[PDB]
């Protein structure tokens, strides 16, 4: 145990090995979430896993509403979500405070991907072990997804997937993408782009859900929102009459 | 009292034909005494010169701060300040001491040494520009200036010219204030050369 | 809350080595290459844009940044760092320069700040240098074109052309077989895209390749009209297609 | 701040090592309320009986009850309750339970992100009545905390859960504040099983709308000694 | 920042250590100028040879430094030398004394060598400066912020080799001429290259100025450089 | 296990164990002996005080808090006087602003908090002393135990430092005797002297062995030393 | 000084006149008082000279960077909040009284600010000494939905009100416009009324009318 | 300045004159007095204009916080923090703001913050300097539990009153009804509101 | 006032200060000297509010006196005199100015010239061949105006200055108790002893 593997300084590779740690960090909780966009809209999955039946399950998330137009997913320990949800929600509020309007997704993805770039150069702080998923329908970019890492790296997605299970969702989307050529779901109501969302899952996964098993968020133009299980209920009906 | 007025000067700056010129009185006074003969208040930097009028302190001070700031700049960038460029150095130091200001009034001239365009300029005591292409003036006889130069200026004249029209705007609106005069200096400068005039005036 | 590593991180070793510098180096190394060539009428700065996901919209992410209208740059190393380097030159440029001067810096003073920021990550108490090595091109009315490297040492130096990254040594060897003083702007472009092509694993297209220059005054990119001494930036980053058209001819 | 090379940070994980090591202690959510128990280990007869209080309130309305390092715990209601005068002082409505929970999770999950500090050796029972319900926490040394039906920790923590499972099963249309009360004294006396060498004291405290109006109150008097009885009848 | 139980300090012979594979510096002090040679990096062909200093720097316009070193290090402390000198100028209206400058940046290099646990910079100097006490004067310091006074003296690479050359040769009633092909004779025999061509030397003087009675620092330009090798028989 | 993991407070063992505070514990353990009491009406101090050498003074291990508080140490001295005269601050700012006096059980709520931020963070260590406070409040007698762990018990009886073990055994046989002793204040001293007999293995205690401190409905704290202990031995 | 502002159907334009002064003294007969934010953000300011341009280019530095870091065109309600913020701070004491127009993403917009950093939105605007001179000629004039032509010649007729009754005011109108879709079009001097008549004799003097006392050359070089 | 809230029946009215005035000088005839701190929260502002957006600036800052970590803000919440913010700054403030809002549980509420920063829950209130001339109108019309049609005709009332006597007062009658529908803004013309 | 005059003549410069130091209505001390020496061939006068006055000189002999140590050197008068200016320059913007108004008369051994600065609590600083501050200027600038000349002898100047003195023992208001009187020269300074009836 030398000093590059405990904070965050090169090792003689070029390597720091913190931050590769904290990419570890992120699927530790045994979560797959996967994001799409419509044509005005963006919706995000993520499973919803309650093993203890002491716990009470409306409680248990890792959905955040961050403004009324952003949301944002987190793959990692709760802990570590909670304090980038917190950062994020300030950062939101006083960028409108600020400047007048509201913080566009991919500004506020690039500010938390400039703050874990600090932890990545700075000796007493740590990465966050957190992946985070940032959606909206950006009023000059409409239906967006922005991803941000330990690392401090963040990009754009046509759609994407995080978790232990990435790999399976991502090449089932990429498969998806390749044969309609186009970079969304032609698709008008937010209800049926959803419905897609879960049925690409199923078949990357090979998993069914029951309502208590999925947590969805929905962004439209100028409101980003959660589902009950009822809508979810409602949704499973949906697909479940073809399929 | 008020500031601007306890020692007395002015300072004008004029562009002609392919130069400029700018003169200063030699006055330095303690309101109705007169102290010093030989008080200069025009300075330069490389070929960009700079007049002060106003609390002779500043007066002194700001050139003894120009200096400091233009030198480091020649190290920095390898050539000698432009005077556009001087201008907004001016301006932006004076308005760094917004709210504790230098009671002076600057008057930038000097020859951009690539384009060859004659340039002036002016600022407040917060540094303000006054960008004027004929004449401006600085000082405790700013109004007896102002008259002179919208008078006599007429715009392309000639240095041998220019340095008449200068001087007898800078010496006649001088004689209408009681704390200018007692000497004149003016700077004849084209972008090869520059000659430096003392003119015979009345000390009283 | 409060440091506990007050102290240099990167120190020196019983040869003279300072670790943490060299191994941010071998992090350069590692990554996409980039390069710039210097012609009598512009700059060019180009690299490869290494998409991490075909999911992933790589327009969203780019590598050759302006800093002023007239300075860009390009990276190889390490994309957090760049992008942080990049907002702290930007601003410097306004509170170092700008906000003095009225005007933008020429480019070795922005370079010159620039490195002076990577300079004090390899001294102050608690942090690791910067894992960048940097190509900064620009104009200035009184210097002419020009191109700078910056390491994470914070060492700067002016270059006729380079190259950074992992084919490095092959590429700053089919330059110097290339180069001359007489180069037209087309021509160093022309040359910038066959160095790449030397480098670059999969597809070569508009799309995946990322490059810019610093030429001539592009008025119409100014935003305003009137002031007929406001020419417009010479920064200027080729689109896709206008890529594309200098492929079909290569 | 030290990830593992499999991305765990091993201090709190020896942190619940500590909590773990602790006395037993547990919350109840009923239909309108919250009970909080835990269990005193009488070390000697010269404890004064009554007078070693563990179950701090925080405002008025927010009950706490941990098991781990003590001294750990009261610093956390301390900040608790900084924490809750601010936001009051703000917003003048006393501070709902889960805007309360996020309040004490970021500054324990704080005190993982430097090497110049511990985290704490704690796990905290909490929760009380705001303008929508009941609501009872857990909070871990890493700064999870979620809600919970039902929660135990320290040493009887096993049988403890074991019990709650079952409370949840047989009543899911409610369960009343007394009735929860009662089910407390009987789980701690369970939970006592193992560290069965040592005698102990209960401590119980509610806060339930009907029972209490909302504010947080100790068990005391006569319902203790109903409780007690219910437990050392239903232990046999 | 540590004594070893030598009573040393590591941080600074590390420091040293690093120096010592710099490119090589120069300085002669003669009568009537001084002159400053040093040796650039292994270059390339493609490096911008006009746009470059990597070892001379001037600090005012009577005094200048070669640097053997880290550059950005130099580059630093070179800013908060030229600060100093201006501060000086506006204090007491004359130029900075050339020792004045000189100790105050080695008590900067001092300060890192006695407290901060900051590490020491990587950097030694030859000072070549000029003023109306001590006439031409030639200094250098190096990372423990020791400073001593020369009339010829080397740093970076081989100054041992170089010291010694310089040692045998030296004369005090030098002319600058004299001190010049002195300068480029010490580079060509301690060089660590196949030959001493124009693209690989940094070359400046501090004369007399021409005819006049004031000082003139002269940095030559790459093309002056060959020259000046052709002169001295070197080609 | 002990290895890596006792070089500062703010590091765990595997085991969850913090050694740093563990061996703050073993300063105690090492100091003279000290026994508390209290009936319902008085509480008692008995402390053997501990010379360097048969031409020193035997050092002092009682200190007063304030009119209706004081406690007694064993362990690291100096930090017994960093604590007294902290709880001697929070004692005065309670007569001060609030015009009332501290209760016993708020003096060992604020003595246990400043103890613990000395167990949680860097480049500062624990404190190295125990500490038995008695005082008078509104409502009565009280006798604490503080630990540099930051652990406080509210008692009826006990003793800490070398050789303890002995007066706590016969404190927890003695219990239902002494805390009857109401009104009384010499009788509860001399099951105070007989308490501390217990931890002898050093001798017949003397008129210069021996401290003894009494507060009580109506009397403040107050310290006996040398002639005045003298009809207690 | 006087300024205007008004909209039109596609866009938004501003004018001001081209005169300072020091009280009574006219320093500059032809400044220019219209400022530039960003290419699309312009500014008009009247009171504090130095403070209205300073403040016009702190926050127009600042909007700079805030562009660059967000990839987009910078929005006029964010000069507004940074301008009404940084001039709230400082309680009236940096006198700065500003009409803000432009053109952004979201549309046109107009804005006035006080120097104690309160704001106000219309259709139609003015500051100045020469301000109630100019707003009786938009009080007069003003409709809704005006073209482009409309708009200039309006506000073109506001600066020449405040030009001949205000004797704050004088000389020339610079106007700016600023359409949706196009890029902002600034017109330096649109109107000159104000030509100065040729006068009745030549100053210039005979050489050697001026006595000197002494001469010298002076040394530019080193 | 005249400015009011009132209750009623289904939630709560705001409204204002639209003047402002340096001295005798109409800066503006057609302002927005009626200012969003949140959706359904409003509030009339009298006093310094300076004072009063920078102050409901950090309002609306605080219940967007609020919101996005607690959820939807009581009118009280938002109450509380214009007080905060009046009283602990109450030397470099003018400001008179009243606070009017509606949610689902405590329905329509008002609140009145005056220059000392105290707060003051009302039925109906009315502030600025128009408003001295219509306390006994006021007072006497004012009822609980009117209709929207009713409350509507009292704002209009009042404020033309308050408008024809204070010359500090005038241009359009403004309003902003606040219920379980949602939002709805009222605008009323001097020909309207003068014929009364 | 006090009385504070300088004259420069070809090969040194005199300084002469009133010796009176008074408080309200009365004259505490008659034997006062108003003058410190910052190095062998600079010497400063001083006048103005109470307490400031000494003060300052001594503070400006103490960092004089430390670069002559530091340097083993001595500064020209010129080198002084604007780091007195600066001094009082820096200190007329601070929250209490020294209210303090100088000469500074010094002799330069590297140009062989005698040198005077007149130098007010502003920090406005002038050479001079003749100075004064406060209302003594309002008399002796007229005189020596008529009848100072540049190539005058040190006792040519003591004259000048005999003549200075006289006028203002004649028609200034207040008795400021005569002058002591130091010249600066190549040699150093010296204080000419005979002077109240000499
Ligand atoms: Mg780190
Ligand atoms: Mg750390
Ligand atoms: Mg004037
Ligand atoms: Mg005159
Ligand atoms: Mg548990
Ligand atoms: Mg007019
Ligand atoms: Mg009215």
């Amino acid at each position: 145990a030398g000093y590059d593997r405990h904070i965050t300084i090169f090792s003689p590779e070029g390597r720091l090995y913190q931050v590769e740690y904290a990419f570890k960090a992120t699927n530790q909780t045994n979560i797959n979430s996967l994001a799409v966009r419509g044509k005005d809209c963006t919706v995000v999955i993520s499973q919803k896993k309650v093993p203890d039946k002491l716990l009470d399950p409306t409680t248990v998330s890792y959905i955040f509403c961050i403004s009324r137009t952003i949301g944002m997913v987190v793959n990692g320990p709760i802990p570590d979500a909670r304090n980038a949800a917190l950062r994020a929600k300030a950062e939101a509020a006083e960028f409108r405070y600020k400047y007048g309007y509201d913080m566009p997704c991919d500004v506020l993805a690039k500010r938390m991907a400039n703050l874990s770039q600090i932890y990545t150069q700075r000796a007493y702080m740590r990465p966050l072990g957190v992946i985070l998923t940032f959606v909206s329908v950006d009023e000059e970019l409409g239906p967006s997804i922005y991803k941000t890492d330990p690392a401090g790296y963040y990009v754009g997605y046509k759609a994407t997937a995080t978790g232990p299970k990435q790999q399976e969702i991502t090449t089932n989307l990429e498969n998806h993408f390749k044969k309609s050529k186009i970079d969304h779901i032609n698709e008008e109501s937010w209800e049926k782009v959803v419905e897609f969302a879960i049925t690409h899952m199923i078949d990357a996964l090979g998993t069914e859900f029951s309502k208590n098993d999925l947590e969805v968020g929905v962004a439209t133009k100028d409101k980003f929102f959660t589902l009950s299980a009822e809508n979810i209920e409602e949704r499973l009906v949906a697909i479940a009459e073809q399929d | 009292s008020d500031p601007s007025s306890i020692n007395g000067g002015i300072v004008v700056a004029m562009t002609g034909k392919d130069c400029v010129a700018i003169a200063c009185d030699l006055r330095l006074g303690s309101q109705s005494l007169g102290v010093s003969n030989k008080f200069e208040k025009i300075f330069h930097y490389g070929h960009v010169f700079l007049g002060i009028t106003g609390l002779a302190t500043d007066v002194t001070t700001l050139n003894e701060m120009f200096r400091y700031k233009t030198n480091l700049y020649k190290l920095k960038e390898e050539r000698a300040i432009e005077p556009e460029t001087f201008t907004q150095l001016v301006s932006s130091s004076l308005y760094e001491r917004r709210f504790g200001p230098y009671f002076v009034g600057p008057v930038v001239a000097g020859i951009n040494s690539k384009s060859g365009k004659p340039f002036i300029a002016g600022f407040d005591l917060i540094g303000c520009i006054d960008e004027a292409k004929d004449f401006i003036v600085s000082g405790t006889a700013s109004d007896q200036l102002f008259g002179m130069c919208e008078s006599l200026y007429e715009p392309n004249l000639e240095p041998e010219d220019l340095f008449e029209t200068i001087s007898q705007a800078l010496l006649n609106a001088a004689d209408r204030d009681a704390l200018s005069g007692w000497g004149a200096v003016v700077y004849i400068i084209k972008k090869d050369e520059v000659v430096k005039r003392y003119l015979k005036m009345r000390q009283d | 809350m409060t440091d506990r590593y007050s102290f240099s991180l990167t120190t020196f070793s019983p040869s003279g080595k300072l670790g943490q510098i060299d191994y941010a180096l071998t992090a350069v190394k590692q990554g996409v290459t980039s390069l710039g060539i210097k012609a009598t009428n512009g700059v060019v700065i180009a690299t490869e844009k290494k998409s991490s996901s075909p999911l992933a919209m790589s327009e969203t992410l780019s590598k050759v940044s302006l800093l002023t209208p007239d300075i860009g740059a390009v990276y190889s190393g390490m994309g957090p760092d760049y992008r942080v380097l990049v907002d702290k030159s930007r601003k410097v440029a306004h509170t170092s320069y700008k906000r003095i001067y009225g005007e933008y810096p020429p480019t070795k003073l922005l370079v010159s700040e620039v490195a002076k920021i990577m300079q004090e990550a390899t001294q102050s108490g608690g942090v690791r240098p910067f894992g960048v090595s940097l190509l900064i091109a620009g104009h200035d009315e009184f210097n002419g074109f020009s191109l700078y490297q910056v390491d994470p040492s914070g060492s700067y130096f002016p270059w006729k052309a380079t190259a950074i990254g992992k084919g490095s040594v092959a590429a700053k060897t089919f330059l110097e077989k290339r180069w001359n003083d007489e180069l037209e702007l087309e021509d160093a472009i022309h040359i910038a895209l066959l160095t790449l092509k030397e480098s670059v694993e999969g597809e070569f297209n508009g799309d995946t390749i990322e490059l810019a220059i610093i030429g001539d005054e592009n008025p119409d990119l100014l935003g305003y009209t009137g002031i007929p001494t406001d020419k417009g930036p010479r920064f200027r980053k080729l689109t896709s297609q206008e890529i594309n058209d200098r492929l079909e001819a290569l | 701040s030290v990830f593992s090379p499999d991305g765990r940070n091993f201090q709190v994980e020896y942190a619940v090592k500590a909590v773990e090591n602790g006395t037993t202690s547990i919350g109840i959510k009923c239909n309108d309320g919250v009970v909080f128990a835990v269990e005193k280990l009488i070390t000697s007869k010269l404890l004064v009986p009554q007078k070693n209080v563990k179950i701090q309130v925080v405002d008025r309305h927010i009950g706490c009850v941990y098991s781990g390092l003590i001294p750990d715990g009261r610093h956390l209601v301390n900040r608790g309750r900084e924490e809750a005068a601010s936001f009051k002082k703000l917003y003048k409505t006393p501070i709902p339970i889960p805007a309360f929970a996020d309040r004490l999770g970021q500054y324990v999950q704080a005190h993982t992100l430097y090497n110049s500090v511990r985290p704490f050796g704690v796990s905290t029972i909490f929760g009380g009545v705001d303008k929508n319900g009941a609501h009872l926490y857990m909070l871990e040394p890493s700064g999870s905390y979620w809600g919970y039906k039902g929660a135990a920790t320290g040493k009887g923590r096993q049988s403890a859960k074991a019990e709650l499972e079952k409370l949840v099963d047989h009543h899911p249309e409610g369960l009343s504040a007394r009735e929860a009360v009662k089910q407390a004294a009987k789980i701690i006396y369970l939970a006592h099983e193992d560290n069965k060498e040592k005698d102990f004291e209960l401590e119980i405290s509610w806060c339930s709308l009907s029972e209490t109006n909302g504010l947080h109150k100790f068990v005391k008097g006569d319902l203790l000694q109903e409780a007690i009885d219910f437990a050392q009848k239903e232990i046999n | 920042t540590i004594f070893s139980p030598e009573g040393r300090l590591y941080q600074v012979e590390y420091a040293l250590e690093s120096i010592s594979h710099a490119g090589t510096a120069i300085g002669i002090m003669a009568s009537d100028g001084i002159v400053l040679a040093a040796e650039r990096k292994v270059t390339s062909t493609l490096l911008e040879q006009d746009t470059s200093t990597e070892k001379l720097y001037k600090l005012n316009d009577k005094i200048a430094v070669a640097v053997a070193g880290l550059t950005a290090d130099a580059e630093i402390l070179i800013n908060t030398a030229r600060i100093h000198a201006q501060n000086y100028l506006k204090t007491y209206n004359e130029d900075i004394p050339v020792e004045i400058l000189v100790r105050r940046l080695s008590d900067i290099k001092q300060g890192y060598t006695q407290h901060g646990g900051l590490r020491p910079f990587g950097v030694s100097f030859i000072y070549a400066g000029y003023d109306d006490r001590y006439g031409y004067q030639l200094y250098t310091s190096n990372p423990s912020g020791n400073y001593t006074g020369w009339k010829a003296i080397s740093v970076g690479a081989n100054t041992s080799a170089a010291q010694t050359l310089l040692q045998m040769d030296y004369k005090d009633d030098m002319k600058v001429d004299d001190a010049i092909e002195l300068a480029l004779k010490t580079l060509s025999k301690t060089t660590d290259s196949s030959a001493l061509t124009y693209d690989r030397l940094e070359f400046a003087t501090i004369r007399k100025g021409a005819n006049d009675g004031e000082v003139y620092q002269k940095i030559f330009k790459p093309q002056e450089i060959k020259d000046i090798l052709v002169k001295t028989g070197i080609t | 296990f002990r290895n890596n993991y006792d070089g500062d407070t703010v590091t765990f063992s595997p085991t969850g164990r913090l050694f740093q505070v563990e061996y703050a514990l073993e300063a105690i353990k090492q100091g003279s002996v000290t026994v508390g009491l209290r009936s319902n009406t008085h509480a008692v101090l008995v402390a053997l005080k501990r010379n360097a050498d048969e031409l020193s003074s035997y050092q002092k291990k009682i200190i007063k808090c304030d009119e209706h508080m004081g406690l007694s140490l064993a362990g690291l001295a100096p930090d017994a006087r960093v604590l007294s005269n902290y709880l001697r601050q929070q004692c005065n700012y309670s007569s001060l602003v609030f015009n009332r006096k501290l209760a016993v059980e708020r003096a060992g709520h604020l003595l246990c908090d400043k103890a613990q931020k000395n167990t949680q963070s860097y480049g500062g260590r624990p404190y190295g002393v125990g500490l038995l406070i008695i005082g008078y409040d509104k409502s009565g007698a009280h006798l604490l135990e503080f630990q540099p762990s930051g652990n406080v018990t509210e008692l009826y009886g006990t003793a800490i430092g070398a050789r303890s073990q002995g007066a706590k055994t016969y404190l927890e046989r003695t219990l239902d005797t002494f805390i009857k002793i109401d009104g009384n204040p010499d009788e509860l001293i001399k099951a105070g002297v007989e308490a501390i007999s217990q931890s002898l293995r050093d001798e017949s205690l003397t008129v210069d062995n021996l401290s003894i401190a009494i507060v009580g409905k109506d009397t403040p704290f107050t310290i006996y030393d040398g002639e005045a202990v003298a009809k207690y031995i | 000084t006087t300024i205007v502002g008004v909209k039109f159907n596609n866009g938004v334009v501003i004018a001001a006149d081209t005169r300072s002064t020091q009280g009574p003294i006219v320093a500059d007969k032809n400044c220019a008082k219209l400022h530039r934010i960003s290419p699309k953000i312009w500014c008009a300011g009247a009171g504090t000279a130095a403070d209205t341009e300073a403040v016009t280019q702190l926050i127009g530095s600042n909007i700079e960077l805030h562009s660059l870091y967000t990839s987009r065109e910078p929005r006029v309600v964010s000069a507004l909040q940074m301008l009404k913020q940084h001039l709230f701070k400082y309680q009236g004491h940096i006198g700065a009284y500003l009409i803000v127009a432009g053109v952004d993403p979201t549309g046109s917009h107009l804005f006035s600010i006080h120097a104690h950093g309160s704001t106000d939105v219309g259709y139609y605007l003015s500051l100045g000494s020469g301000s109630l001179a100019a707003m009786a000629v938009l009080e007069s004039h003003w409709k809704q939905d005006l073209t482009k032509e409309e708009a200039i010649k309006l506000a073109s007729d506001a600066i020449q009100a405040g030009i001949w009754n205000d004797l704050g005011s004088g000389s020339n109108v610079d106007v700016c416009v600023m359409e949706i879709g196009k890029d902002a079009e600034y017109l330096r001097n649109y109107l000159t009324p104000n030509v100065r008549e040729e006068k009745q004799k030549s100053y210039k003097f005979p050489r050697g009318t001026t006595a000197v006392l002494k001469e010298s050359i002076v040394n530019i070089c080193d | 300045t005249s400015i009011m809230a009132v209750t009623f029946k289904d939630g709560v009215i705001l409204g204002a004159d639209s003047r402002t005035t340096t001295g005798a000088y109409i800066a503006n005839r057609v302002t927005d007095k009626l200012t969003r701190v949140h959706d359904k929260i409003w509030c009339c502002r009298s006093g310094s204009a300076a004072d009063t957006q920078a102050i409901a600036d950090i309002v609306q800052y605080h219940l967007e916080l609020y919101t996005s970590q607690y959820g939807t803000p009581s009118t009280e919440t938002a109450a509380s923090v214009f007080k905060e913010l009046c009283y602990e700054n109450k030397d470099n403030l003018t400001a008179g703001i009243i606070v009017a809002g509606y949610d689902d549980k405590n329905k329509g509420e008002v609140y009145t913050i005056p220059l000392g920063g105290s707060v003051h829950k009302l039925p109906y209130a009315i502030a600025g300097s128009g408003s001295t001339f219509i306390y006994g109108y006021c007072d006497k019309n004012f009822r609980e539990n009117m209709s929207k049609e009713e409350t509507v005709d009292f704002i209009k009332h009042s404020l033309s009153q308050a408008i024809k006597w204070d010359g500090s007062s005038g241009g359009v009658i403004r309003m902003v009804v606040l219920t379980a529908a949602g939002v709805e803004r009222l605008i009323f013309y001097p020909d309207e509101y003068e014929q009364l | 006032m006090d009385i504070i005059l300088g004259i420069r003549v070809q090969d040194s410069v005199i300084l002469a200060s009133s010796k009176a130091v008074t408080r309200g209505i009365s004259v505490l001390k008659d034997s006062d000297d108003k003058t410190r020496q910052l190095s062998p061939h600079t010497l400063m006068s001083f006048a103005g509010e109470a307490g400031d006055t000494v003060q300052f000189a001594e503070y400006i002999q103490a960092n004089i006196q430390l670069y002559s140590i530091r340097e083993d050197y001595e500064l020209s008068p010129q080198a002084v005199s604007s780091f007195v200016r600066q001094e009082l320059a820096k200190s007329i913007r601070s929250r209490r100015p020294y209210q303090v108004n100088v000469l500074i008369g010094g002799y330069d051994k590297k140009k062989n010239k005698p040198e005077l600065y007149q130098i007010d609590y502003l920090g406005t600083k002038v050479e001079l061949p003749y100075g004064a501050h406060g209302y003594s200027g309002f008399y002796t600038f007229s005189l020596l105006d008529h009848h100072y000349r540049p190539d005058m002898t040190t006792e040519e100047g003591l004259d000048l200055l005999k003549l200075c003195v006289q006028e203002l023992e004649k028609r200034m208001p207040m008795d400021f108790k005569g002058v002591i009187v130091k010249i600066v020269d190549k040699d150093g300074i010296r204080q000419v002893d005979d002077f109240q009836a000499q």
